[PDB]
């Protein structure tokens, strides 16, 4: 049932990414890459080089933390012409996320040794460098992020859970949103900044059980809108899968008041997009960044809404032959595969010999693991 | 002498190499002439004619720094033809906005504008200075500020973000849209450590220096010793230290404001009018209050230490590590002087010479002679209104015979020194002025330009070649 591609040795799991159909697989010291079930394999420095990113770019680009000097080289080895690296991977080794639209580079990843943790768009095709003010995104960093249209624009949504110190120590998730072609501030010293950034708080609550750490998003395009996948752990026994409507997040964003701000909004109210070549007004930023939480908080879709183990950290979706527009939700732990079937609501567990990274589906559902990538799922029984 | 007077107080002024002087006065910039008679062309920035300060500016104490709505006035690509010279114009208006502009004609568009490039408080501070960078080798600006200041109405609040609360030094493209400061183009300051005034900033070797003082603007008293700070020349921020200044010689309390800064480029060498508290009125005023202090550059470069202290570092805090080390002024070039304001140094024939500006409108002159040791001032003019000196005297860029002393609502073209008033060649060549000479064709001391020169002659008699060389000498 389960196909096991071992690799020579048992190796370290730093990332995982899909572009062309191709599994882009980072270890210490290297990059697999995974597509027609043949394994290809090219060697870069060997020491304690972390390979946290593969976008696509121009051309594939992978990127590894060196030590710690942080350097991108091509598929195939290479130099890589653009010296890039500085906001392309980490000097530690860490989680990070980096997403690549078109040509253009969105990052949380670190400019700086010194930690400063921002979410920034590079200069490219859609813009300039742009990053976010200060403290606005947490020290826990990005945890999932894609590119939407709202209208005619496209806008890049971002998730991540805050953690407030007033008398309690509170997490709480968030759904953040800006738009792609951002020009950027106003002033000097704010031009470098988002100006349509705007936040709301997410909720997936079944019980009684509040879920507030964000694991892993996924976004899926339907015939009526967005979909968002959004699994959530706790520090207790359980985790949870909560799904919300983009329509409505967006409705909610383009309609919805502003926590703290009591006087009327702009004209062209504060997260809406601009025409290329307009630029957010002053009086407009200085609201939108004192004010960039909606006084709102999104409630989940109904279906599907799921719980169980905590310890999750990857899962993927793939829809359930067409005769169903259902899915089979694929999740994953440390050494147990989880299958979840939104029609039935039955999931089944598999336990298997080797460290679990993720679970990445294509055409069929990959596993990477320390030992290699397992295709196909093994037979699992009723958990 | 010429002279040209405004309706409003001077609030900058800078002299182009081939188009006009500017002088700012209240809301508008004036290009004049260099025989300060004619203006040009006039800028009416506020609102179109009334020049008069849309507000109103108590000048405080006369050490302390005064206010005023021009911030930044810098004339730039002007060495040699073939690019074309530029203006930076910044104000307090629209939040510290600064723009560029063609050098010359006021009545042309400005190019590219920014807002909060500079600071938007009257008495808030700002120096800044264009230097090149990059791959390209292109045009960068850099600014210090004191952006942040205690403001009342949210009506007016003009201070930058929360983000940006902390910024102190900024860098600028002038070719970039909005003068765009990018994530890493800033120097933060140091929390709770107050304000910090910049006095200047200049291009030395490879860095740019701003000198500086803490400077507690409610209270009108220096919280801390002056200092310098230096940074790369580069298109992002990379400090590379702090140093204390340290002119309290001839007064038992020392001196912690800094009034005015001139780099002597030819010399490597730095000066600055250091000064103490006038009381508040002027009644602490003493023989000893004000001192001029000459700075190697290269100590200054030496002593520099990336500590954090008044500004944040990347592995330490603030204040929670090692002092600024201090640097000494050269001895016995020190010039004690009961009220001084303003100082201009450069190098003539190979002497070092200094103007000082007094309180009292006097524009003094010091010619530094074997160990850049200071001889007695020489007055070489009076304004008679008494009015206090600028704290910016300008040199011509046409004629090197001429000064541009400002005071007050004035701008007058001086003469650098007095040669005619010598009536012997010995008599004349003892002063020991590179300006004047004695004129053998002439029997007359003069400039080397008043002068006829010829190959075959030894007309013009410098002071290198000594009083004795004169033609009746004993
Ligand atoms: C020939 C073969 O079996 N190796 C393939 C190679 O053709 C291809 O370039 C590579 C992508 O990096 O995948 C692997
Ligand atoms: C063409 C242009 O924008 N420059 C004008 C110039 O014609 C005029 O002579 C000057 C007044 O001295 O004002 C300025
Ligand atoms: C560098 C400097 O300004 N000081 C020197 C001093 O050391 C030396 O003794 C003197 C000779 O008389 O020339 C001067
Ligand atoms: C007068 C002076 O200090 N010159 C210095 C030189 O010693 C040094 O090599 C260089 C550092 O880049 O900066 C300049
Ligand atoms: C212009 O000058 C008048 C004096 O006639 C003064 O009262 C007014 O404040 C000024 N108007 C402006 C702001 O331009
Ligand atoms: C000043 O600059 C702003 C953009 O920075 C622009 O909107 C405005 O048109 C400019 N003014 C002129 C006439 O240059
Ligand atoms: C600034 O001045 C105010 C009063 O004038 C005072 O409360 C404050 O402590 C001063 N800051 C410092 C540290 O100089
Ligand atoms: C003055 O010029 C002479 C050359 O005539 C040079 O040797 C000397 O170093 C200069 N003195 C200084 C330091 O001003
Ligand atoms: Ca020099």
């Amino acid at each position: 049932s389960i196909e096991w591609h071992k690799f020579e040795t048992s190796e370290e799991i730093i990332s995982t990414y899909l572009i062309d159909d191709v599994l882009y697989t980072g270890v210490n010291g290297a990059v697999y890459t995974f597509s027609n079930n043949e394994l290809n394999k090219t060697g870069l420095t060997n020491n304690n080089n972390y390979i946290t990113t593969s976008i696509k770019v121009e051309d594939t680009l992978v990127c590894g933390t060196n030590n710690g000097n942080p350097k991108c080289w091509k598929i195939d080895g290479s130099e890589d012409p653009k010296y890039r690296g500085r906001g392309y991977a980490p000097y530690q080794n860490s989680k990070v996320t980096i997403i690549s639209h078109n040509e253009c580079v969105l990052s949380d990843i670190n400019i700086s040794k010194e930690g400063i943790k921002r979410w920034r768009r590079f200069d490219g095709p859609c813009g300039y460098d742009l990053y976010t003010a200060d403290n606005v995104i947490p020290k826990d960093g990005v945890r999932g992020a894609f590119v939407d249209k709202d209208g005619t624009y496209d806008k890049v949504y971002i998730l991540f859970t805050d953690t407030i110190d007033t008398k309690r120590i509170v997490k709480i998730p968030y759904i953040a949103q800006m738009c792609l072609n951002d020009e950027g501030g106003p002033s000097s010293l704010s031009s470098h900044r988002w100006s349509t950034f705007l936040k709301v708080e997410l909720e997936c609550d079944i019980d009684g059980r509040s879920y507030r750490q964000i694991i892993h998003s996924k976004a899926i395009k339907t015939d009526n809108d967005t979909i968002l996948y959004v699994f959530f752990d706790s520090p207790y026994s359980k985790s949870a899968l909560c799904t919300y409507s983009m329509n409505a997040i967006k409705h909610s964003f383009s309609t919805s008041k502003l926590g703290g701000y009591t006087k009327q909004l702009p004209s062209p109210a504060p997260g809406i997009c601009l025409p290329a070549g307009k630029v957010v007004p002053h009086t407009t930023f200085d609201i939108i960044e004192q004010y960039n939480e909606l006084d709102d908080i999104i409630k989940p879709l109904s279906q599907p809404i799921f719980e169980g183990p905590s310890g999750v950290k990857w899962f993927d979706i793939k829809e359930k032959e067409n005769e169903h527009r259902e899915y089979r939700i694929y999740f994953i732990k440390e050494n147990t595969i989880y299958s979840f079937d939104t029609k039935s609501k039955q999931t089944r567990s598999a336990q298997v010999d080797a460290r679990l990274f993720s679970v990445m589906v294509t055409s069929k559902p990959l596993f990477i693991a320390d030992i290699g990538i397992g295709v196909g799922i093994p037979r699992m029984k009723k958990i | 002498e010429p002279v040209w007077r405004s309706e409003q107080a001077i609030g900058a002024i800078a002299a182009s190499q081939e188009d006009g002087v500017f002088v700012a006065s209240g809301s508008c910039l004036d290009q004049l002439d260099y025989s300060l008679e004619h203006s040009l062309s006039r800028l009416y920035r506020d609102q179109a004619g009334n020049c008069t300060e849309p507000v109103s500016l108590a000048p405080p104490a006369r050490p302390r720094p005064g206010s005023s709505f021009s911030k930044l006035l810098l004339p730039y690509r002007e060495g040699a033809a073939g690019l074309g010279g530029l203006l930076l114009t910044g104000w307090t208006f629209d939040r510290g906005a600064c723009e560029v502009r063609p050098l010359g004609n006021l009545s042309r568009n400005s190019l590219r504008n920014g807002t909060e490039v500079v600071s938007c408080h009257p008495q808030g501070s700002t120096a800044g200075v264009v230097y090149r960078a990059g791959r390209n080798n292109r045009w960068y600006l850099a600014v210090a500020a004191t952006y942040v200041l205690p403001e009342p109405e949210t009506a007016s609040r003009c201070n930058p973000a929360a983000s940006d609360h902390d910024t102190a030094i900024a860098l600028k493209d002038t070719e970039g849209r909005s003068l765009a400061t990018q994530e890493l183009g800033r120097l933060k300051l140091c929390e709770g450590a107050g304000s910090l005034h910049f006095v200047d900033a200049f291009l030395w070797n490879g860095s740019i220096y701003f000198p500086y003082y803490p400077y507690n603007y409610t209270s009108g008293a220096a919280t801390g010793w002056p200092s310098m700070a230096r940074i790369a020349q580069s298109t992002e921020v990379l400090f590379q230290g702090q140093a204390s200044l340290d002119c309290g010689h001839g007064h038992p309390d020392g001196r912690r404001l800094l009034l005015s800064s001139s780099l002597v480029e030819a010399l490597d060498v730095w000066a600055g009018v250091f000064s103490a508290a006038a009381g508040e009125g002027q009644e602490r005023r003493s023989p000893t209050t004000t001192a001029l202090c000459l700075f190697r550059m290269s100590e200054i470069q030496a002593r520099a230490k990336r500590v954090s202290w008044d500004f944040k570092t990347a592995e330490s805090h603030c204040k929670e590590g090692d002092q600024p080390e201090r640097v000494q002024p050269i001895a016995s070039s020190t010039l004690i002087h009961s009220d001084l304001t303003s100082v201009y140094g450069t190098v003539v024939m190979n002497r070092t010479v200094l103007f000082l500006g007094t309180g009292d409108g006097q524009l003094l002159k010091v010619i530094l002679g074997e160990n850049l040791t200071s001889n007695c001032p020489e007055v070489i003019y009076e304004i008679k209104e008494e009015t206090p000196v600028f704290y910016k005297l300008v040199p011509d860029p046409v004629k090197n015979i001429y000064i541009y002393l400002t005071a007050g609502k004035e701008v007058r073209r001086i003469r650098v020194a007095n040669c005619n008033k010598h009536k012997s060649c010995s008599e004349c060549l003892t002063a020991t002025d590179p300006h004047c000479g004695w004129c053998h064709s002439l029997q007359r001391c003069t400039f080397q330009g008043d002068c006829v020169h010829s190959e075959n002659l030894e007309n013009w008699l410098d002071i290198s070649s000594g009083a004795k060389k004169c033609p009746g000498a004993p």
